[PDB]
Formats: C-alpha cells, sequence, structure tokens
C-alpha cells in the first residue's frame, strides 16, 4: 500500500 | 584589478562540497510503499547498482529523478491521495564531478 | 608530469568513508506518528548498494531527536582524513527542512551544521552526501498525462 512520510 | 578575486589566503564557503539528494520536491508529499520501500530509495539504489561503475553521480541521480517521475504514480483508496506523482529534488553544492570509481 | 586537470574529487582514499543510515520506522505513542512500513527494505536495499560501493556501513534504527544529534556529532568528531567522502541517508517522517526521531523534530541544518568545512576539518574539501528519504510539506503532484 501506498502511504507519505 | 579588483577587490574580491585573487586573494592572497585561499578558502572554501563552509557550506561548499555537501550534495543533498532530496527525494521529493520542496513543498511536497514522498510516497512509500509499504512493501517495496520508498519510490526514491528504490530508485536511486537500482540506478547506482546499474551505473556506479559508469557515470558520474549527478547523472546518475538524473537518472533517478526520470525513473521515480515515470515509473511510479500512486495507489489509494482515498481519492485525495490517488494518481500523484513524484520529482526527486537534487541539490547540489559541489565544486567537482564524483565518481564512484577510480583509476588503478 | 604532463597536464593535470583538477575537475574530479579525488575518491582514491584508503577508504570511500562512512555511510550512515538512520532508519525510522517506529515512533513513540506520544507522538501519533504512524510506523513507517516498508522502512526496512530501503534501509537494507541501500547497506546493500553501499558495501558494492565499498562504503563502510553503519546502520541506525528508530532513534530519538537527542540520539540523531548526538550520532552527528560523534560521527563529525571522527578522524575522517583516510576517507574520500561522507555520506549519510536520512528514512523518517519530514517536513521542510525536517527529520523526524522517534521523539519529536531534529532541524536538518543542524545535522548537516556538523559536518561544515570549517566544523569537519577531515572532510574539508571532500564530498558529503545527504540522501533524503522524508517529506518536505503537503503538496500533491496530480501529474500530467504526456
Amino acid at each position: 500500500x501506498d502511504f507519505f512520510x | 584589478s579588483g577587490v574580491d578575486d585573487d586573494m592572497a589566503c585561499h578558502k572554501i564557503p563552509v557550506e561548499a562540497d555537501f550534495l543533498y539528494a532530496y527525494s521529493t520536491a520542496p513543498g511536497y508529499y514522498s510516497w512509500r510503499n509499504s512493501k517495496d520501500g520508498s519510490w526514491f530509495i528504490q530508485s536511486l539504489c537500482a540506478m547506482l547498482k546499474q551505473y556506479a561503475d559508469k557515470l558520474e553521480f549527478m547523472h546518475i541521480l538524473t537518472r533517478v529523478n526520470r525513473k521515480v517521475a515515470t515509473e511510479f504514480e500512486s495507489f489509494s483508496f482515498d481519492a485525495t491521495f490517488h494518481a500523484k506523482k513524484q520529482i526527486p529534488c537534487i541539490v547540489s553544492m559541489l565544486t567537482k564531478e564524483l565518481y564512484f570509481y577510480h583509476l588503478e | 608530469s604532463g597536464i593535470s586537470l583538477d575537475n574530479s574529487y579525488k575518491m582514491d582514499y584508503p577508504e570511500m568513508g562512512l555511510c550512515i543510515i538512520i532508519n525510522n520506522k517506529n515512533f513513540h505513542k506520544s507522538t501519533g506518528m504512524t510506523s513507517r512500513s516498508g522502512t526496512d527494505v530501503d534501509a537494507a536495499n541501500l547497506r546493500e548498494t553501499f558495501r558494492n560501493l565499498k562504503y563502510e556501513v553503519r546502520n541506525k534504527n528508530d532513534l530519538t531527536r537527542e540520539e540523531i544529534v548526538e550520532l552527528m556529532r560523534d560521527v563529525s568528531k571522527e578522524d575522517h582524513s583516510k576517507r574520500s567522502s561522507f555520506v549519510c541517508v536520512l528514512l523518517s517522517h519530514g517536513e521542510e527542512g525536517i527529520i523526524f526521531g522517534t521523539n519529536g523534530p531534529v532541524d536538518l541544518k543542524k545535522i548537516t551544521n556538523f559536518f561544515r568545512g570549517d566544523r569537519c576539518r577531515s572532510l574539508t574539501g571532500k564530498p558529503k552526501l545527504f540522501i533524503i528519504q522524508a517529506c518536505r510539506g503537503t503538496e500533491l503532484d496530480c501529474g500530467i498525462e504526456t
């Protein structure tokens, strides 16, 4: 899954 | 002559010879896949593995920019975060070319 | 000798140098910061990649803001005379100009200032590379079809 920082 | 060139005592800036390889442009989010890692680090490692014996570092990082820009796009169930893109940002204060290899 | 040029950094010192990887995956509960799934893949990939470039890789996981500063200060006080270069990789949450320790933020200038040409003499004239996987704000790039 894509997440951000 | 002039007052601000040809110094008798040579100095360099204290900020010289730094390179900041940011994963994303100023102001932007930076994307990470929970299984594969971040888009930027995946791409940076792949380009160093392929080109560090062949290309100058800025040219490697330019391939990293192209890989991140062209090959990744976010997938999210939240429409706010879906279908988004990323460009890394190379910030160079270096004063010379940088090759990871040298002549034997 | 013959004509000489000075266009590339000397990279044939005895050692390529250090590659410090700060891999912040789990954050203290009181911060409310979510764990960064996938970061261990990055830290492992970087370790392998820089090992094959002959860097001395040191991996650090889940450091507080105090530990990040202490680590950077201590590394900047080593004798890098026999090293060609220095690399630091930061994997964390972040904002413009900021990287997160597990218990709050560190200004990136505080980290990089230890390595200034006047403050880390054994790295003066040598490339100092900071590789930063972290957000720099909250803008989203919608892209454009090509």
